[PDB]
């Protein structure tokens, strides 16, 4: 059991660091929301501009 | 193949040995032998390819 029990534990191994580069990729993709999120910050700017032209 | 395997690859390789009940044939040896199975893990694709 000691060696099949290891091979298994050598795959769930495999599968954790899977999960991991997973989270990475999550992580990128909150990147890329953190992203969007300083767009639309910026768009609020960009509001507050066509206001002001509109307010001339 | 074991002793190779732990010499070449240092680090820690399992294996999963396994015996065949009944000999194979060969080509160039002609002959049928007792043979086992060589099942092994390990991480690295250039340790997997070694």
């Amino acid at each position: 059991s000691q060696k099949n029990g290891i091979a298994t534990l050598l795959q769930a191994e495999k599968e954790a660091h899977e999960i991991v580069s997973k989270a990475r990729k999550y992580r990128q993709d909150k990147l890329k929301q953190a992203k969007t999120d300083a767009a639309k910050e910026i768009d609020s700017y960009k509001i507050q501009k066509d206001k002001e032209l509109k307010e001339f | 193949l074991e002793q190779i395997l732990w010499r070449v690859l240092r680090g820690n390789l399992f294996f999963k040995t396994v015996e065949i009940e009944q000999p194979v044939y060969d080509v160039k040896t002609r002959e049928y032998k007792h043979k086992n199975a060589f099942i092994v893990f390990s991480h690295g694709d250039l340790i997997i390819k070694r």
